């Protein structure tokens, strides 16, 4: 018997909102001059500290604690960059043409173009926050989409006891889908508009996967370049995708 | 695995 | 600048997509069952180049795709072509558990994917998608909707021409819900099944990215000859 | 630019 299946729609939103990680700050110094590796060093330092909060945020996600320890590791190893990217996109939603990596680090594409290869990832992140701004995404819907990424990005890459846990994950995903529809019904949307918005939101997750795959490849060349420092946890997450 | 034990801390 | 795709009903949308379905192609009929690394990739890239020609005719027959500009049509195909080939492969492999139906005369299991290094990884992901489509009891009318959604959505955030695509995407969403309610599913089962199907597209995107990288390394090996059309579709991702 | 995709879409 699990708790994630016994949660109501409002209880699902309250649990995901209380589990929201904080907005960490960057070590950015405007006095200090700026290199291609200095900017990436700030972004990789920030992502590492955010990984510590994400690991503890995932524990408070309904159903995630009911999973095998090895199953929890697999889901995070495949979704960690997706979740970082959607969090960055969500924060940058109120800043057209800029990415809010940290409250003290707001970068436009020209500042972010100082790192080669990062220009493409930068534009895709800006286009995702533009799409969220056009749709007027709500925080109740964002925390739902982020929990969907955590549970869905690693189920198709995981015997009868192992399929019982996989069938349990899909029951939690269906609970979050019911919650998304319950949120849209309160906003006055008709039954036709709820299905369209639900489809529009889940299709964006396909783009976030594309950004994470491309972002994971650029992070790999940064390792071999060896110029930008990478933490041991960030290097473990990188070895999880290549292997 | 660092991710293993961080999920494991209680 | 109005299009005729938005005026079609849900039934007219299903029929237009079904009649636009590409044919099932064959591979070379040499009975040498033991494959080498170059033999298998040669047969697969030859089939992919021939299936790609029919995909372009299928794209033009997708309601709404003809209304885009020539450059917008090129962008959508350039980023979605491998996904469309993959979801088509996964669909034909549904009634063949543990095997991928590349062609009616080219059915392969995962042990045969070991002949090419790096192929067994993508092999397992494709087999896993067939199992999901099989256990979800995916219908043909739902499949043609998921394939058109990939075509219109995969490159839509890398561009009012974008509004036209989002209106057709909403049209196919209405078509998908219309198909599920037609099959007797309740309201709760409709948006749940809608969500489950669309979340698989996120994984089809992942297989495409893993497969697009594997196709780039074979260009750098220059062992399996790739067609010029396949090379131009591959160059669009770099 | 010259693309084979352009010709296949126009024919
Ligand atoms: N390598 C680069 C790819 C793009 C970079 C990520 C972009 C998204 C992102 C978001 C954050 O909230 C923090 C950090 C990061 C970055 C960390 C360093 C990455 C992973
Ligand atoms: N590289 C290989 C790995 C798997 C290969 C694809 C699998 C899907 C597929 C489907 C087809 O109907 C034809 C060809 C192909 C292949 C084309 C090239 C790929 C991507």
């Amino acid at each position: 018997n699990s708790l994630a299946l016994s949660l109501t729609a409002d209880q699902m939103v309250s649990a995901l909102l209380d589990a929201e990680p904080p907005i960490l700050y960057s070590e950015y110094d405007p006095t200090r001059p700026f290199s291609e590796a200095s900017m990436m060093g700030l972004l990789t330092n920030l992502a590492d500290r955010e990984l510590v909060h994400m690991i503890n945020w995932a524990k408070r996600v309904p159903g995630f604690v009911d999973l095998t320890l090895h199953d929890q590791v697999h889901l995070l190893e495949c979704a960690w960059l997706e979740i970082l990217m959607i969090g960055l996109v969500w924060r940058s939603m109120e800043h057209p043409g800029k990415l809010l990596f940290a409250p003290n680090l707001l970068l436009d594409r020209n500042q972010g173009k100082c790192v080669e290869g990062m220009v493409e990832i930068f534009d895709m992140l800006l286009a995702t926050s533009s799409r969220f701004r056009m749709m007027n995404l709500q925080g109740e819907e964002f925390v739902c989409l982020k929990s969907i990424i955590l549970l869905n990005s690693g189920v198709y890459t995981f015997t009868l006891k192992s399929l019982e846990e996989k069938d349990h994950i899909h029951r939690v995903l269906d609970k979050i889908t019911d919650t998304l529809i319950h949120l849209m019904a309160k906003a006055g949307l008709t039954l036709q508009q709820q299905h369209q918005r639900l489809a529009q939101l889940l299709l964006i997750l396909s783009h976030i996967r594309h950004m994470s795959n491309k972002g994971m490849e650029h992070l790999y060349s940064m390792k071999c370049k060896n110029v930008v420092p990478l933490s041991d946890l960030l290097l473990e997450m990188l070895d999880a995708h290549r292997l | 695995k660092i991710l293993h034990r961080l999920l494991q801390d209680s």
